[PDB]
């Protein structure tokens, strides 16, 4: 309909869930420049549902940061027009939960190299 | 000076039939869709039906659908809601309201901006009726009044001593009886030492009935 | 049918900051919108995908989504915000068109709380000499606008013949609003008295009368 | 204080306003590979209460998002470790608001640059 | 004093996503953390560090951030979540420690609807030949548990010696309160009757005693 | 398991002082600052006081600064908290608690919420007198069923306990929580339901119990 068609969310704002998990809503992961590359098989299923999904969530950025941390660019090509992005969260490497938080982040981290 | 203008609202039976219209200015009309948004009294607001930019695609709610049409003249500006079968629950405010835009297709949309100030639908049997005017008599400040009863249509104006009373006068809204006639009250608080020697004569006025009673309130 | 969850009234203190949810399973994918609507006027937007204001619509207005939930944000409410508001969006499988929340009034108390006074009126000789009978609650001067009247026989409840108005604004700012019990003269001449009972803010002020003298 | 320390929030969950400003919350806009350069005077003072705030922030990646477009990674240097994130939004060409998208966004990339 | 602002109270029915809201002015910097207390029991931690939940606690918690406003979110709230919640944070100047909201009282309406039931005692004899005299209103098996109590000597209300307790839970999961009216021996001998008005959810019952 | 074991609540005056004591076991008590928090009857949470892993260090709310006192014996792994000038106000809960880490790298805290919590231990500061209570017969009223009762008014402290007919007969038994009056006494009532045609034949006494006066009282209910 075009209402859903009129109110579709861009590729940015959408949310993962089980209802709609992340190949669905962000495409597949693969090694593409324009491909993401985070979630082992239970996150791709899970999305936000997923069990340790606070423990990563912990490292988006609000919005404010988004556009305050990152190194912000536009890429005007025949194909399109892109706001580019790029940008590093640092770690507290004294944290008590900093090698569990290198675990999880590992552990999703090119994770479908491995999906048999 | 973006605007939409509704007509064509009014009383009518239960399934009668009613012809709404919405001229529109200040935007190019054929660009875009438009929808009729409607609500009942003291209810929410209802999306009832919208036809596509250049008049071929319509879509109406379950609640409407079979029985209202909407058309589109783009040479006139203006937009139609032809309501057929009418019934009681239909009676509401109709709404016209810009929808989304629609480039060559798709569809953008920033939320309904342009509404207009809407058109009211009354689908009752009621018929033209006076009202009848009952004492509502009193027990230093006291309270008295009189009920103005089961008339048709609104409005009924009181006053009191003919207008020479207005301090302590409050005269209630009506309520709508399941009956579709209207009941209102009106009662002005006075000093108790003047119940046996002032004369209290409320005044009642339906101008669409050509009635006018005057009431005096005596203490018991 | 698609349907989005808002609730039906939220009050707030002046300055304070009003939030108007609005829910529903396809809120995830699809932008949601949100109009203010003051009474005898149309709807305004005021809120458009989630987040964007118009131009026209003061900066203390904004939007936030948090999946199937989105808010509507109003921070130092001030009275003039006083409304109803409306979420609307669209349900994702593209079978149908705009739907609209249920809708929330906003009361901005802008003024203490005030218990009702209570006005009941027996029928009038008049009208038991036509054969007919109706009691007559006034109820006036009350904040904020909210009431709900039951009516009794003796102290047994009555559900038939009862009118009551929805409250209405007085020219002091205050509430007004009006209930109507229609009986028999039978009726009334065979109970001991009759009883409107007024609950405002969880309290209950209440009136009697009789067929006496 | 312990309570203030303990519970300071990361720069990433950060927002800037009037009263915690785009530099005081995200640091001086700069070249460097950790700085942001994102934002004119008006936005870097500014933060969310800037006007035009909603139409910057559509592009802003949800949480979900953020991990399940973005080419996440992890680096490890003598001063930290990092969680290292790439990507780009494409902008609808055909959306009316497009030309006025492009301008806002280039107004504030490396808007610093023309400081006084 | 840096302060924590919370709601009194939210009522949710089950299925329904209960939200409770917690501002304060340094949130935009400062973590909340969020705590569940049922009655006669210590607080719990539900969520730390905004949206964050301990090990143990049911999924269908969480807990997001905007700005000066935190909101702890129970998704298809059951009946055994029903407790108080409180908000907690610091001030971001560096010169205080831990704060807490206020707390909000979270009802869940797991009964149905109980009208309460009510017995009011006449002042003893015992008690009269000791120059005292009580009314007491025993208020019993309502839901949900808030009353309020409306006391009348002659279709007047008297307000001066009610002593009215809480709400209290019975083993049956309905509530129970009492009410009681201290009056002179002759306050009460001289009055045509004495009544207890109770409150509940609109509705309202009443006993009415006279010497 | 982790555990926190709060003791030395009791019954005080105001004007008089009182020292709670927290035992620790399950965790490095000494690598964490520990809180008081209390919650006055009804009322919320309120952080009263914190000493840090090392005991030097201590801070307090504005209620209770210069009239509590905390302090830690990390030989024993226990937390006390003395209380001088006390108030009625002062009447609470009072909780034990774990707050935040302390790693010494700059000393750097970390805290991911109060989760350890004790049982709580109770204290009440009231000028009241210790007094036996004053027991009435509430007289059954004139489908079937007729409610007779006890009043046990005027005592203090908590707690009273009601039987009835030496605790042979509970059901129909509903004995309500008592009121604390302004006086600072409290009194409440036990109502029971029994079958109107028994009212003739059978024979119902409420069975009071004080302890905290030594008050023991039968009283008869006949109509």
């Amino acid at each position: 309909s075009s209402a859903a068609e009129a109110s579709k969310k861009p590729r940015q704002k959408r949310t993962a869930t089980k209802a709609y998990n992340v190949t669905q809503a962000f495409g597949r992961r693969g090694p593409e420049q324009t491909q993401g590359n985070f979630g082992d098989q239970e996150l791709i299923r899970q999305g936000t549902d997923y069990k340790h999904w606070p423990q990563i969530a912990q490292f988006a950025p609000s919005a404010s940061a988004f556009f305050g941390m990152s190194r912000i660019g536009m890429e005007v090509t025949p194909s399109g027009t892109w706001l580019t992005y790029t940008g590093a969260i640092k770690l507290d490497d004294k944290d008590p939960n900093f090698k569990d938080q290198v675990i999880l982040l590992n552990k999703h981290i090119d994770a479908y190299k491995t999906f048999p | 000076e973006v605007q939409l203008l509704e007509s064509g609202g009014g009383l009518v039976q239960p399934g009668g039939s009613l012809r709404l219209s919405c001229a529109a200015s200040g935007f190019t009309f054929s660009s875009y869709a438009m929808s009729w948004v409607r609500q009942a009294p003291g209810k929410g607001l209802e999306w009832v039906s919208v036809i596509y930019s250049g008049g071929s695609s319509t879509y109406y709610a379950d609640s409407v659908k079979g029985r209202f049409t909407i058309s589109r003249d783009n040479s006139k500006n203006t937009l139609y809601l032809q309501m057929n079968s009418l019934r009681a629950e239909d009676t509401a405010v109709y709404y016209c309201a810009k929808d989304h835009l629609e480039l060559s297709i798709n569809y953008y949309y920033y939320g309904m901006d342009v509404w207009g100030q809407g058109t009211t639908v009354t689908v009752s049997s009621a018929s033209t009726k006076g009202p009848s005017v009952f004492p509502l008599a009193p027990s230093g400040t006291a309270a008295l009044g009189c009920l103005v009863k089961d008339y048709f249509p609104e409005p009924v104006t009181v006053s009191w001593n003919s207008g020479a009373l207005t301090s302590g006068v409050h005269t209630f809204p009506a309520v709508l009886q399941s009956s579709g006639l209207y009941s209102l009250s009106s009662v002005v608080t006075v000093p108790s030492s003047s119940l046996g020697t002032q004369t209290y004569i409320c005044n009642v006025n339906h101008k669409p009935s050509n009635t006018k009673v005057d009431k005096r309130v005596e203490p018991k | 049918s698609y349907e989005l969850t808002q609730p039906p009234s939220v009050s707030v203190s002046p300055g304070q900051t009003a939030r108007i949810t609005c829910s529903g399973d396809a809120l995830p994918k699809q932008y949601a919108y949100w109009y203010q609507q003051k009474p005898g006027q149309a709807p305004v937007l005021v809120i458009y995908k989630d987040s964007e204001r118009p131009s026209g619509i003061p900066e203390r207005f904004s939007g936030s989504s948090s999946g199937t939930t989105v808010t509507l944000t109003i921070s130092g409410v001030q009275a003039e915000d006083e409304a109803d508001y409306y979420c609307q969006s669209a349900d994702s499988s593209g079978t149908s068109h705009w739907v609209f929340g249920g809708g929330t009034k906003l009361t901005v108390l802008g003024q203490p709380k005030a218990a009702p006074s209570v006005t009941l009126f027996p029928p009038s000789s008049e009208e038991l000499q036509a054969n007919k009978a109706t009691l007559v609650c006034l109820i006036s001067d009350f904040y904020p606008g909210a009431v709900t009247v039951a009516w009794k026989a003796d102290s047994s409840p009555v559900k038939a013949g009862v009118e009551t108005t929805t409250p209405s604004k007085q020219s002091n700012n205050k509430y007004a609003a009006s209930s109507y019990l229609s009986l028999t003269p039978e009726q009334w001449k065979s109970h001991r008295s009759y009883s409107c009972q007024v609950t405002h803010e969880g309290s209950t002020v209440e009136k009697t009368v009789a067929p006496t003298e």
